[PDB]
């Protein structure tokens, strides 16, 4: 029942807004309301900054709770079962647009994890099983790399004909890239060497280096060709924008 | 409706085996972690372990792993806690409790059983001896009582004048003596002017030995 | 890892009460509070630092940040006099640690104990053992020191103490101290005395008797 006339709107992380009563109700507390995913969460607080705890109930009987940091710099959005205690889902979002969302099963184990970085790229882990495996997906600007997660690593894979390029992610989180060619003709088989110090994969064909693929700290990929003798690199390095272009680079 | 019902009081000797149980009701028993917590006499709370009845997944506290065994029978909604060979230092209250837990962020118990008292001792059942504590003025106050000594196991109950005397009564918590038997006192403060006309009888009842004693406490 | 600070706290019906819990490292929101009364099972009050359990009264509140947490009771009610425990969780591997506990007790004016001493009964002496009983009756606060002297010699190791819960009507404690001796040792000495110290006594109070009379 808060309007433009009797409240103020406060911007929050996660592209949300809270309305805050200008006047305290009896109890000397400010009323708060915030809309998320079609439900109006309500709460009260002693501050009128827009921080506090708001709650609701979904049509499926789940209980929802939104906590806004005192700083308005971090929100936490949780979904519980009917009992208000068993966790179904939790999402933490910061002012920098970074966020982390997870889903849990009966035993409290993580069954899905979405990681969103500040730039907007994401790592998406779905169908996680008790053995630690599940489907994996990294969402970049212009394309999506699909693969699998396992207790040892995350592996994303791109295929063009006989050539498979794999982006590995350890549990520590430093990337490692390999390439394997099914083509068994020594004249056209592509091989690759990985330098961790520079995050570069060098592709060789017929014992001559042909391209450099740089996997940058900004979650982008660049490609640059060697000259026809495989000794020095040529011209400028192009930033990859489409899945097609990664496939061209593997042809 | 959520209710955890534990099995009853135990008095055992050292080196005997013991399994106590806890039955849940009013929720999907096989869908929640359930666990055990120890409270030693006069002390705090210590977690022992949890089990998931659905598949018997177990997480033990370090410092209890290898000392006890926790199990479940989903078909009767019961969880068990068992010792192969008890020690006197296992004397404690044991609680069963439902465990809410999620990844590395939270873990707590939202509902508790009523408790199972476990006594472990070399002593055998023995009824108490009751001794008067006799009063030694004019318009002042006197103190009298009964010392209830050397019984096993707990508890005894004490009334005065078959329950007619309550004001001014203090019955103390029992104390475990080095002999291994319990001892307590019960005392009353009364007007000196009543002594020698009002009578004072302590009534002591020790159910485990079926001992009932009434002791008249007389002056000087 | 978990230190509960007030340890014992005195307050009156209608008072504002704060209990603190300090963790050795940051624990985010993995903290819960329980209440326990003598003879009864613990009860969940607060979980996830500040979340109120269904059916617990609104006057209960929790808060905290990294390593400092507080449980607050707006206006104490008589059913709130009890022991409170904080409790933390760590996940790799599973670990639960409880605080040492804070007993919240009823505040009243200081009351000196009245001290009485009881010689061994003649019936008990026929058994071979002698018990001397010293009573401290109806005092506040609970802290008290009893010392036994036997022919003016201070004793150590042969006594045991028991104390009641706080009285429902007048809010005082009582304590008994029992000196246990063999009959032959008891018959070797004359003056038996217990000496009592307490905040309500300006100087120690001695009650004594001479074996025989
Ligand atoms: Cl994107
Ligand atoms: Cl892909
Ligand atoms: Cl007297
Ligand atoms: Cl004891
Ligand atoms: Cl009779
Ligand atoms: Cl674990
Ligand atoms: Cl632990």
């Amino acid at each position: 029942s808060l309007d433009e006339k009797n409240s103020v709107s406060v911007d929050l992380p996660g592209e949300m807004k809270v309305l805050v009563s200008k006047e305290k109700n009896k109890d000397g507390k400010y009323d708060l309301i915030a809309t998320v995913d079609k439900l109006e969460l309500k709460g009260t607080s002693d501050k009128n900054n827009g921080s506090g705890v708001l709650e609701g109930v979904k049509a499926d009987k789940s209980k929802v709770k939104l906590t806004i940091s005192d700083d308005l710099g971090q929100t936490t959005l949780e979904v519980f079962k009917e009992d208000g205690k068993t966790l179904v889902s939790k999402k933490v979002t910061s002012k920098d647009k970074s966020s982390t969302e997870e889903k849990f099963n009966e035993k409290g184990e993580v069954s899905e994890k979405i990681i969103t970085r500040a730039d907007g790229t994401r790592l998406e882990y779905t169908g996680i099983k008790s053995d630690g495996s599940g489907k994996a997906k990294e969402v970049l600007k212009g394309y999506v790399l699909e693969g699998t997660l396992t207790a040892e690593k995350t592996t994303l894979v791109v295929k063009e004909g006989t050539v498979t390029l794999s982006k590995n992610i350890s549990k520590s989180g430093e990337v490692s890239v390999e390439l394997n060619d099914t083509d068994s003709s020594a004249a056209t088989k592509k091989t690759a060497a990985w330098n961790s110090g520079t995050s570069t994969l060098t592709i060789t064909v017929n014992s001559k280096k042909t391209k450099d693929l740089v996997f940058t700290k900004e979650n982008t990929i660049t490609v640059q060709q060697y000259d026809s003798n495989g000794t020095k690199l040529e011209g400028s390095a192009v930033e990859i924008t489409k899945l097609d272009e990664i496939k061209n680079a593997l042809k | 409706e959520v209710q955890l019902v534990q099995s009853g009081e135990e008095v055992k000797k050292p080196g005997e085996s013991l399994k106590i149980s806890c039955k849940g009701s009013g929720y999907k028993f096989s869908s929640y972690w359930i666990g055990w917590v120890r409270q030693m006499p006069g002390k705090g709370l210590e977690w022992m372990g949890i089990i998931f009845p659905g598949d018997s997944d177990k997480r033990y506290s370090p410092s209890f792993q290898g000392q006890v065994t926790i199990s479940a029978d989903k078909s009767i909604s019961t969880v068990y806690l068992q010792w192969s060979s008890l020690k006197a230092s296992d004397t404690a209250m044991y609680y069963c409790a439902r465990h809410i837990t999620t990844h590395t962020y939270r873990g707590f118990f939202d509902f508790w059983g009523q408790g199972t008292l476990v006594t472990v001792s070399s002593a055998s059942t023995k009824g108490p001896s009751v001794f008067p504590l006799a009063p030694s003025t004019s318009g002042g106050t006197a103190a009298l009582g009964c010392l209830v000594k050397d019984y096993f196991p707990e508890p005894v109950t004490v009334s005065w004048n078959s329950g007619a005397l309550t004001s001014g009564v203090h019955t103390f918590p029992a104390v475990l003596q080095s002999s291994g038997l319990y001892s307590l006192s019960s005392v009353v403060t009364v007007p000196s002017s009543s002594l020698g006309t009002q009578t004072y009888i302590c009534n002591v009842n020790h159910k485990p030995s079926n001992t009932k004693v009434d002791k008249r406490v007389e002056p000087k | 890892q978990l230190t509960q600070s007030p340890s014992s706290l005195s307050a009156s019906v209608g008072d504002r009460v704060t209990i603190t819990c300090r963790a050795s490292q940051d624990i985010s929101s993995a903290l819960a509070w329980y209440q326990q009364k003598p003879g009864k099972a613990p009860k969940l009050l607060i979980y996830d630092v500040s979340s109120l359990e269904s059916g617990v009264p609104s006057r209960f509140s929790g808060s905290g940040s990294g390593t400092d947490f507080t449980l607050t009771i707006s206006s104490l009610q008589p059913e709130d006099f009890a022991t409170y425990y904080c409790q933390q969780f760590n996940g790799y591997p599973h670990r639960l640690t409880f605080g040492g506990g804070t007993k919240v007790e009823i505040k009243r004016t200081v009351a000196a104990p009245s001290v009485f001493i009881f010689p061994p009964s003649d019936e008990q002496l026929k058994s071979g053992t002698a018990s001397v009983v010293c009573l401290l009756n109806n005092f506040y606060p609970r802290e008290a020191k009893v010392q036994w002297k036997v022919d003016n010699a201070l004793q150590s190791g042969n006594s045991q103490e028991s104390v009641t819960e706080q009285d429902s009507k007048d809010s005082t404690y009582s304590l008994s101290s029992t000196l246990t001796l063999s009959k032959a040792d008891y018959e070797k000495h004359k003056v038996y005395a217990c000496e009592v110290t307490h905040q309500g006594l300006s100087s120690p109070v001695t009650k004594s008797f001479n074996r025989g009379e």
